[PDB]
């Protein structure tokens, strides 16, 4: 799935510029830009939904690719476990049940998944939505805001539900979402497009330097706590007049917190401060109408 | 591959299973069996008190006019099902996938039709079982589905191309309906008037609407060399029309 | 109160606003002017040799179909209009608003088979201006006017009262042109066939779908006092009938 | 705009059961739950489009509503601007042109105003439809998810414009949705719903922060950890799923992280923050699935 200069425009509008785009052996890549950028635009080009994109297209045809675009699409009089079907059957390979159980009760949607289509809500079209995607068993998967409409748990388990996926499948993911904190949890890396071209690209994988954890002790552990610290991480910064250091961002505080108790030293104060891609997203966009 | 080709049949399996499952399918059914069962049980053994004698043919043509109408509206909805409800959008992601979306309904279309066509013969032969009359050839049977495919195919392609055209479905089905009644109708109003009024007529055996739609209520047909070729060509045509344009049509 | 008045009229406002804005219109004009400039001119005038003397009422009934038809479609479009978008669902919020749904709604029915009579008149007008014959009296077009409020306002509510017991719209389209095309192929078809044929001939006088479609191609009318009365008590039903539906049903 | 024992349920299934709301002077009501309890179909019942609600719904039918349910309504052949025209004639007092103005422009919609709605984007779209509401210049708004669709900034922009308008207009608005974020930012009170009834009622009337410490442990930790933060401290609230304990705000981790340690418990996470709906939520709402 590669893009290579592909421009886009409807009448005088130009959408797409010139635009490039791969998986850098990424698995997850998030696509973030305002409202009117073109995300659902690039997201057809690769889908297939749009031929007049002047430019290139890879795509081995070989493979399939799974999508959501807009709106969820679902025969309305139908149950929504026909839906499942049906599509595996038509678009998929063919139906796997054990595949299907596991997609139905990951996202819980088991309790009205026999009634009709017309009679669910719109949360709970979403969540069909993107079983029904992820039935053709895809190794490409577009999602234009995939949580767009589910409650604060649905979005968790589902993302988690499609992470563990790629893995068990080869899996490559695109997913354009506001709810940049949802991204967050199912990243590694996110691109930002904006005025028609991508300008900002994000290794989530490798953060920045500043991304650091602060570890605060009283003064007269401050040596030994400096000391263990050196012989296991690196120190980033050392402020003995206020009894802080600085390493590189952790995840995980138990290690640290076993040792140092081994030592007798427990710490009054443990953050971390990095920078969300909230806040990358404002820096770059924020100007166009502020 | 076989992989594609299964693909596509497992659409029209489904197209077909909807038509089986829906109860206006069944209510349709009994509809048409009603009004055959009347004009036999009234009239056709009554009018001029016969010893109970009929002609199947006046049956025969009329189940035919109800059923190609029927099939035709249950192609429309084969046809249009997916812009309905929007799920066109999941299928035209792909030339492959494209191609294979016109070839699963043109599959579906033909088997709508066969199927109209075994409703028809069910029905005629209930009526011959139940009374009096010299039964009709099992070859004319036959050739009555050959109508029927043709009549249906020709509409149903021609009607789907416009149904891609447009993306939209509301006159689709209005033009499904409006051109069926519209040739017996205007025929008589006013081909006679105007001094090309034989001209026109004559023409008319050449204008596929013109000639499928007149021959819907006929108890028989033979269609002219010329006839039967151009019903054909047409229905080539659409069919190569319907993919070249699906290949290009952005959704 | 006024205001209330007030806001059901710029729904009706903008109803009429779009047909005069939308292209398709202008098409349909000119299509019907075409086709009833192109009688006058190949036979009215030629067809016997007359020294160009015509027969404004045969125009004059042809001009008719064609415009009830044009105008039922339009006429179906302003009801399905808001199921089609979904608008539907902004309106219907409490009986006041309801109510004056279905009252605008049945206002631009009214007011758009004042326009396509108005139409109707202008294209005869100038048929009369272009060749020889005598004129038609004004109060036969005026009659005609009347034709079209009827007819259209007949179908019209009853295709509304089924829109809104569905909440389809490609089946309304479909009813509207099938009721039209229907009645004058089925007469010839079979009313001569059962013993009955004289009594379902006669009682066809008294089932306003019958005797207003046949008349769409008449010269002229004259209503029995049944038959008058029957249409337009069918009409009073069925804005009751609408009215009592729209406040109960939801959406 | 009261409701007094609504109930109401499609054949066997009740969303709605014995439920009572009103607005006990307040002016913005957010509206909280899980995917499936029936937010929408209280604020149909509301807007009334839906009467077979065994209850009563008292409006004083001289007032106007204004409302936003589900996907968007307009008409897509036509301008953004024509909507906006036609809606206030037909459904408000008339159209306003300072009044549309101020809102297309703190939306920002204008550069797309006056083109074809079926050329907006999903965004685009919403934010026409909330304008589209606002046109009536109505006293009760109700917002089925107002901000779905839209971006960071679009979503502040558009919710800070109406929190203006309803000082301007005698309004009282109701809004249901996700992204509590946004909530938070436009409220004064919050109902959450479970099981076709209110169960929390949350009081806001300035940003008290009732500042909160997270203590994040192992699930085979949880039991045990929420006996002694419980026991030791205040619990405010907690989500069994995720190993969350809340519990009122400490300035120094050292007291707890000693007596944990002497229970062989070491937190994954510790830190000091504001309180929010989103805990609120799940403390109620994460026990359906977890
Ligand atoms: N059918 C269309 N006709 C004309 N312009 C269009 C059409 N579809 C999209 N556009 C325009 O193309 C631009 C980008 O559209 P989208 O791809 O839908 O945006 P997006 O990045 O997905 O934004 P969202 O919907 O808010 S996530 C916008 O300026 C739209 O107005
Ligand atoms: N037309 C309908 N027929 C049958 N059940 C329905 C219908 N509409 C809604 N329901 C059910 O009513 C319940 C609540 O529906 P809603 O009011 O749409 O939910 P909600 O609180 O708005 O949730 P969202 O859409 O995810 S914000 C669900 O269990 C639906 O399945
Ligand atoms: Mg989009
Ligand atoms: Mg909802």
């Amino acid at each position: 799935m590669k893009l290579e200069h592909i421009t886009k425009k409807y009448g005088s509008n130009v959408v797409l510029n010139d635009i490039d785009f791969d998986f850098g052996d990424s698995r997850i890549v998030g696509l973030i830009g305002k409202n009117g950028v073109g995300k659902t635009t690039v997201m057809k080009v690769m889908n297939g939904n749009i031929i007049k994109f002047d430019g290139k297209v890879d795509i081995d045809n070989a493979d399939n690719i799974g999508f959501l675009i807009e709106h969820p699409k679902l025969y309305d009089n139908k149950s929504g476990l026909y839906n499942l079907k049906l599509f595996a059957q038509v678009l998929g390979k063919g139906f796997d049940k054990a595949y299907t159980d596991k997609i139905i009760d990951a996202f819980g949607m088991r309790p009205y998944i026999k009634k009709k289509v017309k009679k669910y809500s719109m949360g709970m079209k979403q969540k069909l939505a993107i079983a029904v995607s992820l039935m053709n068993k895809p190794k490409f998967l577009i999602l234009d805001e995939p949580t767009n409409g589910m409650d604060p748990d649905g979005s968790i388990d589902v993302l988690t539900t499609i992470k563990s996926l790629v893995n068990e499948l080869d899996m490559r993911i695109l997913i354009s979402s506001h709810k940049l904190e949802d991204i967050e949890l199912i990243c590694d890396r996110a691109v930002f497009l904006r005025d028609g071209h991508f300008v900002q690209d994000v290794n989530m994988e490798e953060g920045v330097a500043s991304d650091t954890t602060i570890v605060t002790v009283d003064h007269k552990d401050f040596d030994r706590t400096e000391k263990y610290l050196a012989e296991h991480f690196q120190l980033q910064n050392v402020d003995k007049a206020d009894g802080h250091l600085m390493i590189n961002a952790q995840k995980n505080y138990q290690v640290i917190l076993k040792a140092l108790s081994e030592l007798d030293i427990y710490p009054k104060y443990i953050e971390t401060r990095k920078s969300s891609l909230r806040d990358t997203y404002f820096n770059i966009n924020q100007r166009g109408d502020k | 591959v076989p992989r594609g080709s299964h693909r596509i049949l497992n659409l029209v399996k489904y197209d077909l299973y909807s038509i089986f499952k829906s109860p206006l399918t069944y209510l349709a059914i009994l509809v048409v069996s009603s009004l055959i069962a009347t004009q036999s049980i009234l009239m056709a053994n009554s009018m001029d008190n016969p010893k109970h004698i009929i002609v199947y043919g006046s049956v025969f043509a009329a189940a035919k006019w109800l059923l190609l109408i029927i099939g035709l509206m249950f192609v429309v909805k084969t046809i249009t099902r997916d812009f309905s409800q929007g799920t066109i959008q999941l299928y035209m992601s792909k030339v492959k996938t494209r191609v294979g979306y016109i070839i699963s309904k043109t599959i579906s279309i033909i088997l709508i039709s066969i199927l109209f066509a075994l409703i028809h013969y069910v029905i005629l032969i209930v009526v011959q079982a139940s009374s009096n009359g010299k039964n009709l050839a099992f070859s004319k049977y036959v050739d009555n589905l050959w109508f029927f495919l043709i009549f249906l195919l020709f509409f149903g392609l021609f009607l789907f191309l416009i149904t891609l055209a447009s993306q939209k479905t509301a006159m689709i089905f209005s033009l499904g309906v409006f051109l069926v009644l519209i040739v017996p109708f205007i025929k008589p109003f006013i081909t006679f008037i105007p001094r090309y009024g034989e001209k026109v007529l004559d023409a008319f055996d050449y204008i596929p609407f013109a000639y499928l739609t007149d021959k819907m209520i006929s108890s028989n047909f033979d269609f002219s060399n010329w006839q039967w070729v151009i019903s054909l060509g047409s229905i080539v045509i659409f069919f190569i029309l319907n993919i070249l344009y699906v290949a290009k049509k952005d959704i």
